[PDB]
Formats: C-alpha cells, structure tokens, sequence
C-alpha cells in the first residue's frame, strides 16, 4: 500500500494477498471447489 | 506493455484445459466416427476405425 497514485484507495482491509497464477489479489480467500460454469472469469 | 499500458488479458483457459480439450477430442476421433449424431461412443480400435 506505500507508494500509489491516481484516485484514492477501494480498500477494505482487516486477510491476506492471495498469490495466483494470475497474479495477486487482494479481496479473495483461498479454497478448493470446483465450479464448470463459471461467471467472473479471472 | 507496462509503458503505455498494454495488458494482455491471457486466454480464459490454462494452457492445461485446452490441453485436455485436445485430449478429449483425440480420445473421440474414433469415438464418434462410426454413427451419426452425438449419442453413443465409439471407442474402438483405433486402427479398426
Ligand atoms: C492456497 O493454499 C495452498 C496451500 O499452500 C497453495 O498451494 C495455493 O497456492 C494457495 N492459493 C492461493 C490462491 O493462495
């Protein structure tokens, strides 16, 4: 969170940055399922 | 990329999912080639087909 700049934080912080193959994200918890119709594509 | 903002949004599959994808439709070939329609399963020798 240090060094940003444009407009101000979307941040809801209290767990922990999930690290993906897609990245990082902040927001997501970590889990195990399986879905085959997937919606959000990320 | 990063210079002007150039972010490649990779393919929605992992390279795997196509990967079995693939599989499956090599699996198929025979499994299909024998009767019209998409019904029953042909997994027959494949040399036979
Ligand atoms: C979830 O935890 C497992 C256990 O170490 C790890 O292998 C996996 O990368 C984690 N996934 C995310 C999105 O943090």
């Amino acid at each position: 969170s240090s060094t940003m700049s444009q407009y101000s934080r979307s941040t809801r912080s209290m767990y922990g940055p999930l690290q993906t193959p897609v990245g990082c994200v902040l927001g997501l918890v970590n889990s195990s399922l399986f879905v085959e119709d997937c919606k959000l594509p990320l | 990329q990063y210079v002007a903002g150039y972010k490649v949004l990779p393919p929605l599959m992992d390279v795997n999912m196509e990967a079995a994808y693939t599989s499956s439709l090599l699996g198929s070939i025979a499994g299909v080639g024998w009767t019209a329609g998409l019904s029953s399963f042909a997994a027959i020798p494949f040399a036979q087909s």
